[PDB]
């Protein structure tokens, strides 16, 4: 299949209580790999999965020296979109960003991605086109007319050309038994009456990996999503996912139901229904 | 300006009372990123709750896990009380082992 | 592994 890396940067100010802190954690797909939190007692890039435990120190050093840059440029940053939107020193503000490549199934770069945010809303984002930028607003464009003039796009392109997909391949070889491996959901459908006349089926999918996955309810092989509540995703704690979606349905019409579940670690797409 | 966590409690294998499992609860599509979660255990606060770390997901929001270990029974019951700047006060999910 | 690139806004 296809996979990601991704970086994810959060930069929170906090008037009163300190230095912004300053967090950064590193993903190949849904499994998290690496942390930085400058609030730790001893900020350092620390491991998060077992397969990147083997990178030596240098490795460990180098990363831990580029996140506490890193930490400081967005405290700089903090101060500077304070003065981009007319905004006091006394409110607490957070910028983000994530970045990172997609390789397709061959293993070549499909796209890469470098987007930040601020106060929970786009700023800036690194067109496809690894050479132009798309600005939120009038605060952004002064970002992005510094950027154009030192080339930044230039050097984020060589990252994400280069070293961004190197590492990525390099990390989806050393964890070989889990970063390559989908885990097909465990499916089932539930029923509980609700009254006499109604009946809620719940269709559930457990133990999955990655996190995509399609659930829907169909009633007489047509598609029930208005009327179909669907839970968002959400991680068991032991990297698999689970999720489930719900129906009710008139007593004695369960066997007009079917679920139909797709992912990655499935030949192909399932469908149950209810067995009394 | 601002966004109201969404919260989800439910455990990390299906319950079987007598069996060691691990109570979840799950908080995303939150923004900005301080929040207050607690795990209770007949409405006291169980101590020692482990967390993942912040990150977020592709809208910005945030999103996080507490998590402990525990084993169900029929009487005891469970629940996730959030607080977070969208909140007048604390809300309270109970766990349900069907949900 | 991370991008050594500053982004000063």
């Amino acid at each position: 299949g296809s996979h990601s890396m991704r970086y994810f940067y959060t930069a929170m100010s906090r008037p009163g209580r300190g230095e912004p802190r300053f967090i950064a954690v590193g993903y190949v797909d849904d499994t998290q790999f690496v942390r930085f939190d400058s609030d730790a007692a001893s900020p350092r890039t620390e491991p998060r999965a077992p397969w990147i435990e083997q990178e030596g120190p240098e490795y460990w050093d180098g990363e831990t020296r580029n996140m506490k840059a890193s930490a400081q440029t967005y405290r700089e940053n903090l101060r500077i979109a304070l003065r981009y939107y007319n905004q006091s020193e006394a409110g607490s503000h957070i910028i983000q960003r994530m970045y990172g490549c997609d390789l397709g199934p061959d293993g070549r770069l499909l796209r890469g991605h470098d987007q930040s945010a601020y106060d929970g809303k786009d700023y800036i984002a690194l067109n496809e086109d690894l050479s132009s930028w798309t600005a939120a607003d009038t605060a952004a464009q002064i970002t992005q007319r510094k950027w154009e003039a030192a080339r930044v796009a230039e050097q984020l392109r060589a990252y994400l050309e280069g070293l961004c997909v190197e590492w990525l391949r390099r990390y989806l070889e050393n964890g070989k038994e889990t970063l390559q491996r989908a885990d097909p959901p465990k499916t089932h459908v539930t029923h509980h009456p609700v009254s006499d006349h109604e009946a809620t089926l719940r269709c559930w999918a457990l133990g999955f990996y990655p996190a995509e996955i399609t659930l829907t309810w169909q009633r007489d092989g047509e598609d029930q999503t208005q009327d179909t509540e669907l839970v968002e995703t959400r991680p068991a704690g032991d990297r698999t996912f689970q999720k489930w979606a719900a129906v009710v349905v008139p007593s004695g019409e369960e066997q007009r139901y079917t679920c139909h579940v797709q992912h990655e670690g499935l030949p192909k797409p399932l469908t149950l229904r209810w067995e009394p | 300006i601002q966004r109201t966590p969404k919260i989800q409690v439910y455990s990390r294998h299906p319950a079987e009372n007598g069996k060691s499992n691990f109570l979840n609860c799950y908080v995303s599509g939150f923004h900005p990123s301080d929040i207050e979660v607690d795990l209770l255990k007949n409405g006291e606060r169980i101590e020692k709750v482990e967390h993942s770390d912040l990150s977020f997901s592709k809208d910005w929001s945030f999103y996080l896990l507490y998590y402990t270990e525990f084993t169900p029974t029929e009487k005891d019951e469970y629940a996730c009380r959030v607080n977070h700047v969208t909140l007048s006060q604390p809300k309270i999910v109970k766990w349900d082992r069907d949900m | 592994l991370t991008v050594q690139v500053a982004r000063v806004w």
